[PDB]
């Protein structure tokens, strides 16, 4: 019926909503600290409480590091006369999909070194735990007030340990930052589908604009294979243990194609590093953090982009 | 805090059982019978010891909130193994947790008609107390058990086939008959296990040459007087339960 006894759960209405990002923002009526609120649970779930839920919950609360959004507490509503459980995260101001949009904000090379540096980091970090994220956009990458990088959209991040062949969801990421691997069909990958898009997203910082955008599955496939060239067992080895389709009749044009909006030397190739259709020849995060884009001038500057 | 979920003994003594009319002994009982129908059930479902024993901690950490003449042990055990499951990553079906709970708790009543509201209700007190057991323990579902410390321990002090599976049996069993989980670290339970596992199974390990016992390379916070007083307290219990000791008990 009720319970009226919780000692670890909190009441929402504690935290008072504000606006919409079912996610709101939120302020703390009495400390007066912004955050944002999750919704959670329908209708539609009809299995017990959402175990996808107990997934992301779970791994939130394992993920403590500078550059992994928190979760301060779940809190919950009260009987039926909002509803249902509320995720509650530290308010991150601006996310990175917006200050690319945004014509406004633009960044030195200086400031766009440490952005990088923040992220990498951070995935780095929730590798090393074991839980891959397996959805890299623009919109996923948070920035605080004080220029502090956060990650988000832990909904489709999955714990992963490689033992025999083992079988990991097949279609995900955003279609547009989707790797190779996945376009195939890979259901035995780990972390450098992320590098990846991490590549993606870094030279989205100087694009302005989401790179690749493959309405269809092969017309993503379409467009990276201008870049990597054909897919070959010879770029990447045994690549004819899966998959005729199109487009294997190509070159390659990383760098060149985007050179006229990098203008940097390094971080072409960065680019490039993270850029490669082989997930062993895909650059981890180590490589990238100790590359020497990363101690090169001008060097990583904190962020202010007012 | 990793010291909100553990008591003292006056702690144990004052829990929300105690001031609804219920005894010390009686709860401890109250207690014990919810592993054995989480046991039982748990193997009628063919889920892992570790959800099993996951799902004990859930109800022994449930029951220092909330009181058993509140919530029956056999309306929460159900709920607590369904999340522990999910939490572990066994799901099970909510009917199949369903069944196997009726036919347990009533084996002679066959389970009543998949449509009539009597099940459709027996459906919502399981979703109902999953939820209010997320809320009670705060989302706080990952759980280390002594188990753990315990199989690399016995490996890295060389053990046997028999002292390392005794002593991983030990701590499968301060989970149902003790209430070590809300008490005690994993760690600290786990040389218990083995402590009273070697006097049981006749061996005391050798220490290391350089003069450090066992049990110091597996938590610095515990002493020969303290695995004494454990070992003793949960010898007796096992002693009380009937044909448990039979089960690691030498034959030849
Ligand atoms: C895709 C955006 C995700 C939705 C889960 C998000 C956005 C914000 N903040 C917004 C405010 C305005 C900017 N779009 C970033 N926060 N803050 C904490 C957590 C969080 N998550």
């Amino acid at each position: 019926y009720d319970d009226n006894e919780c000692p670890f759960c909190d009441e929402v209405s504690k935290y008072e909503k504000l606006a919409k990002i079912e996610v709101f923002k939120a302020r703390h009526r009495k400390t007066g600290q912004r955050v944002a609120l999750k919704k959670v649970l329908m209708e539609n779930e009809k299995e017990g409480f959402p175990i996808t839920a107990l997934r992301e919950i779970k791994i939130l609360q394992l993920l403590k590091h500078e550059n992994v959004v928190n979760l301060i507490e779940i809190c919950r509503t009260k009987a039926s006369p909002k509803g249902s459980i509320y995720l509650v995260f530290d308010f991150c101001e601006h996310d990175l999909a917006g200050l690319l949009s945004n014509v406004l904000v633009k960044f030195t090379l200086s400031e766009i070194k440490r952005v990088m540096q923040m992220l990498l980091n951070g995935l780095f970090y929730i590798h090393r735990n074991k839980i891959l994220h397996r959805d890299m956009k623009a919109a996923n990458v948070l920035i605080t007030r004080d220029g502090v990088l956060k990650l988000a959209d832990f909904g489709l991040a999955r714990a992963f340990s490689l033992s025999q062949p083992n079988r990991y969801t097949n279609r995900v990421v955003t279609l547009w930052y989707r790797p190779p691997e996945l376009l195939l069909g890979e259901r035995d990958y780990g972390p450098p589908i992320d590098l990846w898009g991490a590549g993606c997203i870094m030279a989205e910082m100087w694009t302005r604009s989401p790179i690749m955008q493959g309405n269809t599955e092969q017309h993503q496939l379409a467009l990276i294979s201008q870049l990597c060239g054909s897919i070959t067992p010879e770029v990447w080895p045994n690549v004819d243990n899966y998959e005729l389709e199109l487009v294997k009749g190509q070159k390659r044009k990383v760098k060149d194609r985007l050179a006229a909006y990098v203008r940097d030397p390094y971080a072409l190739d960065l680019i490039d590093k993270l850029l490669v259709l082989d997930p062993a020849q895909r650059i981890d995060s180590e490589d990238a953090l100790e590359h020497d884009f990363f101690w090169s001038d001008p060097m990583p500057s904190d962020l202010k982009g007012m | 805090n990793n010291k909100r979920w553990y008591f003292t003994r006056e702690q144990l003594e004052n829990s929300p059982s105690r001031a609804f009319g219920v005894d010390p002994d009686k709860e401890l009982s109250y207690r014990q019978q919810a592993a054995n129908l989480l046991q039982d059930m748990g193997q009628r479902l063919n889920v892992s010891q570790l959800t099993i024993n996951t799902a004990i901690v859930y109800m022994h950490r449930f029951y220092m909130i909330q009181s058993f003449t509140r919530f029956p042990g056999n309306s929460v055990a159900p709920a607590a193994l369904f999340l522990a499951a999910k939490v572990e990553g066994q799901p099970k079906k909510l009917e199949h947790v369903i069944r196997v709970a009726h036919t347990c708790l009533h084996p002679q009543e066959s389970l009543p008609d998949t449509r009539s509201e009597a099940y459709l209700q027996q459906v919502q007190d399981l979703v109902i107390l999953e939820s209010i057991i997320l809320q009670t323990l705060g989302f706080e579902l990952t759980i280390d058990h002594p188990h753990t410390h315990v199989v690399k321990c016995t490996q890295l002090v060389r053990a046997s086939k028999d002292l390392a599976q005794t002593s991983y049996f030990m701590a499968t069993n301060s989970l149902h008959l003790t209430t070590f989980s809300l008490q005690y670290t994993p760690p600290v339970v786990a040389c218990v296990c083995i402590h009273l596992a070697c006097k049981w199974s006749n061996w005391e390990i050798p220490v290391s040459t350089d003069g450090k016992h066992w049990w110091e390379y597996v938590d610095a916070t515990v002493t020969l007087e303290l695995l004494d007083e454990l070992t003793h307290e949960l010898l007796q219990i096992l002693e009380k339960t009937p044909n448990r000791l039979k089960r690691i008990w030498n034959w030849r």
